[PDB]
C-alpha cells in the first residue's frame, strides 16, 4: 500500500475520526496497522507511534464528553471543563495548520510533534487524577500539578488553576463583602445548621466543612474568614 | 523497565511522610511508563545478495531512522530495552566495507536511547524539581537531533546524502548525545537526586576545558538545573521558611516540642530542630555551607519572638562559569540578619539589665 | 513614499512642530508601525463594507447606509487604488459617534488557513 | 570628556560593523579624525569607494 | 533632516526583515547618540557597498518561571532554517572545493606554470 | 466528521422557528423584544458564513478549518436551542420567560462567553418590563 | 591518529592538557574527513592527494613525538616541536598549541 495515504490517514486518528489504512479506533485497547507494505519500521514503527497521540485525544475529549452533560458537577468542575473545552480548541487549530501545509512524508510527522505529548502527558494526569471530585478538593488537586519541576509545565497549569480560581474568588468576595454565601452545590466550606435563626446564631450555624479548602488557603486563613 | 516501578513507590513514600508541607505528592499513571510509543525510540530483503550500489542507500535511509530510536529495517535493536545503555544487529550478510562504517556511526544510537529513556523514566516526582529540569534539557537537543534527521531524509531522496556524508553530517552531535548519555549513566550508578546531581554537572562543567564544545553544554544543563534549587534558597535566605515538597535542599525542619517547651532548657529550636544535610549540597555552596544555615536560622529566632521584616532586596541568579554571584548576596543578607536580631535582642527583652540583675 | 521617510510627514500634519523640532515621536512611530508591518489577519474590502453598515446602523441613519453602497459601487468601478481594506479600515477605526458587545461578532480570519 | 569620547568612539563601531560599511576600527578611527576637522563627509564617500576599488582591479 | 532620524530610517528597514531586538538595541543607542555627527552622513552612503545556536529562542523549558503561550508550532519550520542555513553553507564549500582542482586537473598545458611560458 | 457538525443545523431550524412564531401578540410585550434580539445573532451567522463563501469560492477553504471556524457559534446556537425548548415546553411568556433568562445567565460563568450571550438577552428583553 | 585519539578520549589518567591536544587533533581529522566527503561525491587525482600525504604525516610525527605525556612536558613537546622554518608546519601547529596552551 502507498504511504501518501498513511499520512492522511494519521491526520484524522490524531481527531479520533477513522483512518482508512488503519481499523482501529483504541477498539483492542490500542491502534494496530492493518494492511502491509513489508515496511516494517515506516508503515508500522511511526504509525503506531503516532496513534497515541490519538489516544491520549480520546481520552481527554472523553472526560468532556461526559462533563458536559453533567450539570451536577459544581461550578468550579464546569470551569475545569470550560478550560478542558480550550484544550481540545487548540489541538484543533493545530490540525488545521498542519492540514493545509499537508499538500507525503515529513519525517513521518514527527517535526510537529514531541513538543505536543508534554500537555497531553500532564493532563493524562489531570484526567485520570480528578475522577469524583468537586469543589475545593479539585482546587487542591489542581494545585498539586503545580509543584513540577520542568518550568514549562509549572505555567501549563498557573494557566489552569488561574482559570479555575475565578469562582472562588467570587465565592470568597461574597463570604467577606456581603458576608452571606449561597449554594446548592457545596463548593464553599460553610455548612450551615438549619433552623439556626435565634441567639445560637453567634454560637452555631457555620462549622469549616473539610472536603472544600483549597490548598491555597492554610487553615488559619479559612479560620479568619468565617 | 520491569525494576524502575519499585524504586519509584519507595522512594515516593519517603518524602511524602518527611515534609507537611508535601502531602499526596502525586504520581503519573501506567501508560506514560509503559508504552515505548510516546518517545521516539520505538522491500525487506537481505541486502547483500543485491548489488553495491543500492545496499549503501537502504543502510543511509534505515540508520537515520535508527539514530532516532526507530528500529530499522537492516538494523535491529537487540533485545534487552533496560539500562542508559543499548545495542543494535546489523546484517551479516552486508558488504564488509559498509558494515564496517555502519559501526563506526552506531554509538549516537545507543546513545539516543538512554537518553530518551532517562528523559521519560527519571522525570518523575521522587527524583525532584532539579533532575526534572536536567531532563527537561536533554529533551530541547533531543528535539535538535529530530529537527537535524528531517531535512537529511529530504537530502537522501535527492541523492544527495551517503553513508560517508552521514558521518560527517552526525559528528558534531555525537559528541552531544555520548555528554547527555554518559551523565544519565552516572546519574543512575549513584542515584543522584536534587543536589546530588547537582554538584555532579559542577564538577562536569570544569572538566571539560580544552574542548569547549562539550563544557557550553554542561554550563547550560547546570544553568537550567540550578533554578529551582535557587527558589528555595531566596525563600530561605530573605525568610526562615522553606516548602521544599521533594527533598533536594540541604536544611531540614523537625518538629520537637514534646520534651521541652515553653521554654528551651537546651535551645533546641535555636540548635538542631534545623539540621544540614551534606549530600544536598551543589557543591558551590558548600564554601558558604554553615552561613546558609544561619542566615534563616536567626531568622527563625527573630520572628518568633515578635517581630516582621523581609529581603534586602530580590535577586535571581544562577549558575555562572567558574564564577560567583551568590556568594555577596548571602554574605549580605547574613550580615543583615545577625543585625535585626542583634538589636531586637539589646532593646527588647534586653540582656544588659538581665546580666545587671544577675 | 516609503513608509520610513513618510512617518515625519505624517507627524509635520498632525502636530505644528517641524521634522527638524521632534525625533521622539518618531522614534515612537517607528517601533509602533514596523514589526506589525505585515497584515496578521485576512484582508477583503466586503467585510469592511459590511462593518461600515454596522456603524452606521449605531448612528440610526439609513440614509447614508444606503449611499454609502453607490460609493462602494463608485470604489469598485475606478479599480486604481491598492489597498481597499486599508483606509476605509482606517476611517472606520477613527470614526466618531454622533451619540457594544462583540464575543458573538466575527473579525477577519486569522491566517489559519494560509499555507506556505 | 576624555571618558566620554572614548565611550562614544566604541558606540559608533556598531553602526558602522551593522550598516554593511567599508569601515572598521582603523578607518573609522581616521575618518573620525577627519571629520573633527570640518571635512565635508559627502566627499570622503568617494576616497574610500575608490580605495576599495582600485585593489580589485588589479585582480 | 536631523542625524538621529537617519538612523531610526534604518531601524525600520531592520525590523521589515525579521530581527526585532537588534531594531530594539539599535534606538536604545539613538537616544545617547544624540539626546561625531558628520560621521554618521558618511555612514549612509556607505550602506550596503561595503565587503561581505540560542537556547533563548524557540524553547520554553529554561527559565525560573516562563510566561505560557499557548500553542504555535509554525516556528518549528523557522527552526528547520536554522540549520538549513549551515547544511546549505557545507554543501555549497564542497562545490568551490571539486571546482578549484578540477579546474588544475583538466585546463590547457602550460597554464599551471608561468615557466613554461618561456 | 460530518455528523458531527450537523447539530448546528439542527440548532438553526431550532432557533429560526421561535423567531416567527414568538414575536406575535399573543406572547406578550417581552417576547417582542426577546426574539427581536435573538434575531441579531441569526445575523451574523449569515455574516461569518459570508466570509466562509468568499474563501471557499476561491478554493481555499477546508473542511477542517471550516469546523474550526464554526465551534463557537455552535456553543452560541446550542444555547439559543436549549433555551428555546425550555420557553416553549413551560410555555414561558411575559415575566414568565424574564425568570429563565435570569437563571440562565446566573448558571454561567466559567468562560463568559455565555453569560454574555445571556445577559444582552435580558438587557433586551427587560426594556418593556 | 585517530586510534590514539580516540583511546585517550575513553582515558581520564591523561590529563586535561593531554584532553586539549586530542581536542585539538580531532579538530584536524574533521578536515580531512571533508575531504573525503568531496571525493565520495565523486564516486587519477594524484594532485588531490599529494597535498595531504604531506600533511597527515606532520600530524603522525607530532602524535608519535608526544607520546605518553600529560602538563609541562606535553608543552615541551608540543612548543619543543616548533623550532622549524617550515611555514606548512609552522600552520599546522598553531590550532594545536593554541588548545594545549590554555
Amino acid at each position: 500500500i502507498t504511504e501518501a495515504a498513511l499520512v492522511r490517514d494519521i491526520l484524522y486518528v490524531f481527531q479520533g475520526i477513522d483512518g482508512k489504512n488503519i481499523k482501529m479506533n483504541n477498539t483492542e485497547n490500542c491502534y494496530k496497522v492493518e494492511g502491509k507494505a513489508n515496511l516494517s519500521r515506516s508503515l508500522r514503527d511511526t504509525a503506531v507511534r503516532l496513534s497515541e497521540l490519538g489516544w491520549l485525544h480520546n481520552k481527554i475529549r472523553r472526560y468532556t464528553d461526559q462533563r458536559s452533560l453533567d450539570r451536577s458537577f459544581g461550578l468550579v468542575g464546569q470551569s475545569f471543563c470550560a478550560a478542558l473545552h480550550q484544550e481540545l480548541r487548540e489541538y484543533y487549530r493545530l490540525l488545521s495548520v498542519l492540514h493545509s501545509q499537508l499538500q507525503l512524508t515529513l519525517r513521518r510527522l514527527l517535526v510537529w510533534t514531541y513538543d505536543p505529548k508534554i500537555r497531553l502527558k500532564t493532563l493524562a494526569a489531570l484526567v485520570d487524577h480528578c475522577q469524583g471530585r468537586k469543589g475545593g478538593e479539585l482546587a487542591s488537586a489542581v494545585h498539586a500539578y503545580t509543584k513540577t519541576g520542568d518550568p514549562y509545565m509549572r505555567s501549563l497549569v498557573q494557566h489552569i488553576l488561574s482559570l479555575v480560581s475565578h469562582p472562588v474568588l467570587s465565592f470568597l468576595y461574597r463570604w467577606i463583602y456581603d458576608g452571606e454565601l449561597e449554594d446548592t452545590y457545596h463548593e464553599f466550606f460553610v455548612a450551615s445548621d438549619p433552623t439556626v435563626k435565634t441567639d445560637r446564631l453567634w454560637h452555631d450555624k457555620y462549622t469549616l466543612r473539610k472536603s472544600m479548602i483549597p490548598s491555597f488557603m492554610t487553615m488559619d486563613q479559612s479560620r479568619k474568614v468565617l | 523497565l520491569q525494576q524502575s516501578l519499585e524504586l519509584k513507590r519507595k522512594m515516593l513514600r519517603d518524602k511524602q511522610n518527611k515534609k507537611n508541607s508535601g502531602q499526596h505528592l502525586p504520581i503519573f499513571p501506567a501508560w506514560v511508563y509503559e508504552r515505548p510509543a510516546l518517545i521516539g525510540d520505538f522491500t525487506a530483503l537481505p541486502i547483500g545478495t543485491l548489488p553495491l550500489a543500492s545496499q549503501e542507500s537502504a543502510v543511509v535511509e534505515d540508520l537515520l531512522y535508527v539514530l532516532v530510536g526507530v528500529d530499522g529495517r537492516y538494523v535491529s535493536a537487540q533485545p534487552l530495552a533496560g539500562r542508559q545503555s543499548r545495542t543494535f544487529l546489523v546484517d551479516p550478510n552486508l558488504d564488509l566495507s559498509i558494515r564496517e562504517l555502519v559501526h563506526r556511526i552506531l554509538p549516537v544510537a545507543a546513545s539516543y536511547s538512554a537518553v530518551t529513556r532517562f528523559i521519560e523514566e527519571k522525570s518523575s516526582f521522587e527524583y525532584g524539581q532539579v533532575n526534572h529540569a536536567l531532563a527537561a534539557a536533554m529533551r530541547t537537543l533531543v528535539k535538535e537531533h529530530l529537527i537535524l534527521v528531517s531535512q537529511l531524509e529530504q537530502l537522501h531522496r535527492q541523492g544527495l546524502l551517503s553513508l560517508q556524508k552521514l558521518w560527517f553530517y552526525i559528528q558534531p552531535a555525537m559528541r552531544t548525545m555520548d555528554i547527555l548519555a554518559s551523565l544519565a549513566t552516572s546519574v543512575d550508578k549513584g542515584e543522584c537526586l536534587g543536589g546530588s546531581t547537582l554538584s555532579l554537572l559542577h564538577d562536569r562543567s570544569f572538566s571539560y576545558t580544552g574542548d569547549s564544545q562539550a563544557q557550553e553544554l554542561c554550563l547550560y544543563l547546570t544553568k537550567a538545573a540550578s533554578a529551582p534549587y535557587f527558589e528555595v534558597l531566596e525563600k530561605w535566605i530573605y525568610r526562615g521558611i522553606i516548602h521544599d515538597p521533594y527533598s533536594e535542599f540541604m536544611v531540614e525542619e523537625h518538629e520537637l516540642r514534646k520534651e521541652r517547651i515553653q521554654e528551651d532548657y537546651n535551645d533546641k529550636y535555636w540548635d538542631q530542630r534545623y539540621t544540614i544535610v551534606q549530600q544536598q549540597i551543589p557543591s558551590f555552596l558548600q564554601k558558604m555551607a554553615d552561613k546558609i544555615l544561619s542566615t534563616g536560622k536567626y531568622l527563625n529566632v527573630v520572628r518568633e519572638c515578635g517581630h516582621d521584616v523581609t529581603c534586602p532586596v530580590a535577586k535571581e541568579i544562577i549558575y555562572t562559569l567558574k564564577e560567583r554571584a551568590y556568594v555577596e548576596q548571602i554574605e549580605k543578607a547574613f550580615n543583615y540578619a545577625s543585625k535585626v536580631l542583634l538589636d531586637f535582642l539589646m532593646e527588647e527583652k534586653e540582656l544588659v539589665a538581665h546580666l545587671r540583675s544577675i | 513614499k516609503s513608509p520610513n521617510v513618510l512617518l515625519q510627514n505624517l507627524c509635520c500634519r498632525i502636530l505644528g512642530r517641524s521634522e527638524a523640532d521632534v525625533a521622539q515621536q518618531f522614534q515612537y512611530a517607528v517601533r509602533v508601525i514596523g514589526s506589525n508591518f505585515a497584515p496578521t489577519v485576512e484582508r477583503d474590502e466586503f467585510l469592511v463594507a459590511e462593518k461600515i453598515k454596522k456603524e452606521l446602523i449605531r448612528q440610526r441613519r439609513e440614509a447614508d447606509a444606503a449611499l454609502f453602497s453607490e460609493l462602494h459601487r463608485k470604489l469598485h468601478s475606478q479599480g486604481v487604488l491598492k489597498n481597499k481594506w486599508s483606509i476605509l479600515y482606517l476611517l472606520l477605526s477613527l470614526s466618531e459617534d454622533p451619540r457594544s458587545y462583540a464575543t458573538l461578532f466575527a473579525q477577519a480570519l486569522p491566517r489559519d488557513a494560509h499555507s506556505t | 570628556n576624555l571618558n566620554a569620547v572614548r565611550e562614544t568612539m566604541d558606540v559608533l563601531l556598531e553602526i558602522s560593523r551593522i550598516l554593511n560599511t567599508g569601515l572598521d576600527m582603523e578607518t573609522l578611527s581616521i575618518c573620525v579624525r577627519l571629520c573633527e576637522q570640518g571635512i565635508n563627509p559627502e566627499a570622503l564617500s568617494s576616497v574610500i569607494k575608490e580605495l576599495r576599488k582600485a585593489t580589485e582591479a588589479l585582480k | 533632516l536631523p542625524a538621529r532620524n537617519k538612523i531610526l530610517m534604518l531601524s525600520f528597514d531592520l525590523r521589515v526583515g525579521g530581527l526585532g531586538p537588534k531594531a530594539d538595541r539599535l534606538e536604545e543607542l539613538v537616544e545617547e547618540l544624540e539626546a561625531v555627527g558628520s560621521v554618521l552622513d558618511l555612514l549612509v552612503q556607505l550602506a550596503g557597498s561595503g565587503p561581505p545556536r540560542d537556547y533563548f529562542l524557540n524553547n520554553k523549558h529554561v527559565g525560573r518561571n516562563v510566561p505560557y503561550s499557548g500553542y504555535d508550532c509554525d516556528d518549528l519550520s523557522v527552526f528547520e532554517m536554522d540549520v538549513q542555513s549551515l547544511i546549505s553553507r557545507e554543501e555549497c564549500l564542497c562545490h568551490s572545493m571539486i571546482q578549484e582542482t578540477l579546474q588544475v586537473m583538466e585546463a590547457a598545458p602550460g597554464t599551471g606554470l608561468p615557466t613554461v611560458g618561456l
